[PDB]
RNA sequence: CACCCGGUGGAUGGGCCGGGGGUGUAAGCGCCGCGAGGCGUUGAGCCGACCGGUCCCAAUCGUCCGAGGUCUUGACC
RNA sequence: GGACCCGGUGAAAUUGAACUGGCCGUGAAGAUGCGGCCUACCCGUGGCAGGACGAAAAGACCCCGUGGAGCUUUACUGCAG
RNA sequence: GCGAAUGCCGGCAUGAGUAACGAUAAAGAGGGUGAGAAUCCCUCUCGCCGUAAGCCCAAGGGUUCCUACGCAAUGGUCGUC
RNA sequence: ACCGUGAGGGAAAGGUGAAAAGAACCCCGGGAGGGGAGUGAAAUAGAGCCUGAAACCGUGGGCUUACAAGCAGUCACGGCC
RNA sequence: GGUCAAGAUGGUAAGGGCCCACGGUGGAUGCCUCGGCACCCGAGCCGAUGAAGGACGUGGCUACCUGCGAUAAGCCAGGGG
């Protein structure tokens, strides 16, 4: 039941152009609280446990 | 759904089986046909 | 509906037991207030109070355990007996920014 | 300068593509946290092909850090021609388009 | 998505707290009748977003990017 | 409950090709592509069906091939009984 | 001696990172193993059966059954299952 | 092999090298696979590994791109390379 | 030297179009052979002293291919080496 389907080879060009507006953007991350290193902006980690309280491990 | 496949040892077998084919003119025919002709195996062989 | 609850339920449950679990953003954000709320009841502390709290949780051990046990360790404050903390990672395939929450202590 | 790679790599060439198209031409160590703490799969992978990269060098291609990725790319190839529901009659297979993964690591 | 207000020198969420609204006097003990129940305590109890207090809770800490000032003519200081 | 935003996976018929606007005219007589004109930045996602004479299928309705196939009787002939 | 036969055969793009996850009987938490676990193991809440989502005899299919190792592909995501 | 209950249909798929001398060892890694060494006339001859073209997906560079129409384009004149 | 007033050219590209270099994907291609095809000369029957054709079967250690078959990669005798 294919009422509507493309009608003209999409054009690489365009095609991609389409797929164009797309794009990523690296995690905004920051740097350790005292953990020293780069963490997920706002969180402890396999480097932390801190923040202000030792709520983790390592 | 009942397709048409439900095999029946008893059945299929019987129905078809070395013998029979044999017993027959026809059957026999093709059979030794197949045989050479092709190689392979055969019904009942199945 | 019956599910919203259920949750709050077992989560409220499990938690009190440990006092800080690991569910995603929201999930936690709520299990808080509620669970939270519940607390405030362990605080009220009595026939009633208990007859509620349990009403949901369903289970002496705890139910009591908290009402008596913890309750106190809180008798003073003003709600918030929980500190919902987001987390660094995310469950796979998914990619859900889970998070952890505890009874502010 | 040296380089990392690996074909017969199961994954969305495309997807992959975004991968670098980020950490792309940039400080080692640096992106080394992009893919460490970025998101979408590939990463993991991507990361990998950076370590035997940073390695290979220093080890046999030699000055650490001062390094990075002068360039990085990925190509598709071998497919995985995959069969699916017979048009409820005729076959309809997709293709987990294999995935190559090269990537430079030269020193500042 | 973009768009608006706030980011602990905060009242922004929730929490609590008063307030309203809503359900029709609760759980318990009490006192009448073999029982069923009732009557009381008790307009109780319980309260989802509505109006507003209070730093209990949770908006910590941190990054990035961003100007410099184009060519001619003339009018005035 | 999908649809929408995330992560993971990841098809499908049709399609010469294409950066494809409205107009009023036109041509084989119902044109984004030809003429004159008027609005006209580059891309996108959530949609809404109108046009691309959209997709499906070399019309089954039509006629044409001294095409074919089935039933009919005082059609032709011939066989069975 | 080839665009060119809705040509045959093979590869390769489309739509398209949108359409689908095969019943709306839902899950969630703690521990354990592992290079790596929403998707495995133990455990504790919770939901669905219950005339079945019960065991049984058959017929059909034939090692699919257990145990120790392992995940390349098949498991429409993972996956140590 | 495979679709067919059957009679029957009925495929695709060859090539390293002079010979394995077929890659001990060290490296990132769970591995595959990638970095060195060694064979070597050459391994962009490296294990479906001779020649290995096109289509089609990439990575950099030159030029070019936001008051603009046509697949095309081709004639003129200009600037960058 | 600052201010107003006007007048004209430039850089900036999310992807994009053309040109160049380097991969990947894909196997055309040439050349090649343990295989066919074709025509000519040789030959021309097997069978119960259970044929042609299969079944299950041994290799020390195993699916397949094989040659045998139970005295199963073979047991005797003579010729060649």
């Amino acid at each position: 039941a294919k009422h509507p389907v493309p009608k003209k080879k999409t054009s690489k060009s365009k095609r991609d152009m389409r797929r164009s507006h797309h794009a990523l953007t690296a995690p905004n991350l920051t740097e350790c609280p005292q953990c020293h290193g780069k963490k997920l902006s706002h969180h402890i980690c396999p480097n932390c446990g801190y923040y202000d309280g030792r709520q983790v491990l390592a | 759904m009942k397709r048409t496949y439900q095999p029946n040892n008893r059945k299929r077998a019987k129905t078809h089986g070395f013998r029979a084919r044999m017993k027959t003119k026809s059957g026999r025919n093709i059979l030794a046909r197949r045989r050479a002709k092709g190689r392979h195996q055969l019904t009942v062989s199945d | 509906s019956s599910h919203r609850l259920a949750l709050y339920r077992n989560q409220a449950k499990s938690l009190l037991t440990h006092g800080r679990i690991t569910t995603t953003v929201p999930k936690a954000k709520e299990l808080r207030g509620f669970v939270d709320h519940l607390i405030h009841l362990a605080k009220r502390g009595d026939l009633h109070a208990r007859r509620l709290v349990l009403r949901d949780l369903q289970d002496v051990k705890l139910v009591r355990k908290l009402f008596d046990e913890i309750a106190p360790r809180y008798r003073d404050r003003q709600g918030g007996y929980t500190r919902v903390l987001k987390l660094a990672e995310r469950r796979r395939g998914d990619g859900a920014p889970l998070a952890l929450v505890e009874l502010v202590e | 300068e040296a380089k990392a790679i690996a074909r017969y790599v199961r994954i969305s060439p495309r997807k992959v593509r975004l991968v670098v198209d980020l950490i792309r031409g940039k400080s080692l160590e640096e992106a080394r946290n992009i893919l460490r703490y970025t998101n979408k799969r590939g990463a993991y992978f991507v990361a990998k092909v950076l370590e035997s990269a940073a390695a290979n060098a220093v080890n046999n291609h030699d000055l650490e850090d001062r390094l990075y990725v002068k360039a990085a790319y990925v190509d598709e190839g071998p497919a995985l021609k995959r069969v699916l529901p017979r048009a409820r009659g005729r076959a309809d297979i997709i293709k987990k388009r294999t995935s190559h993964i090269t990537v430079i690591l030269g020193e500042k």
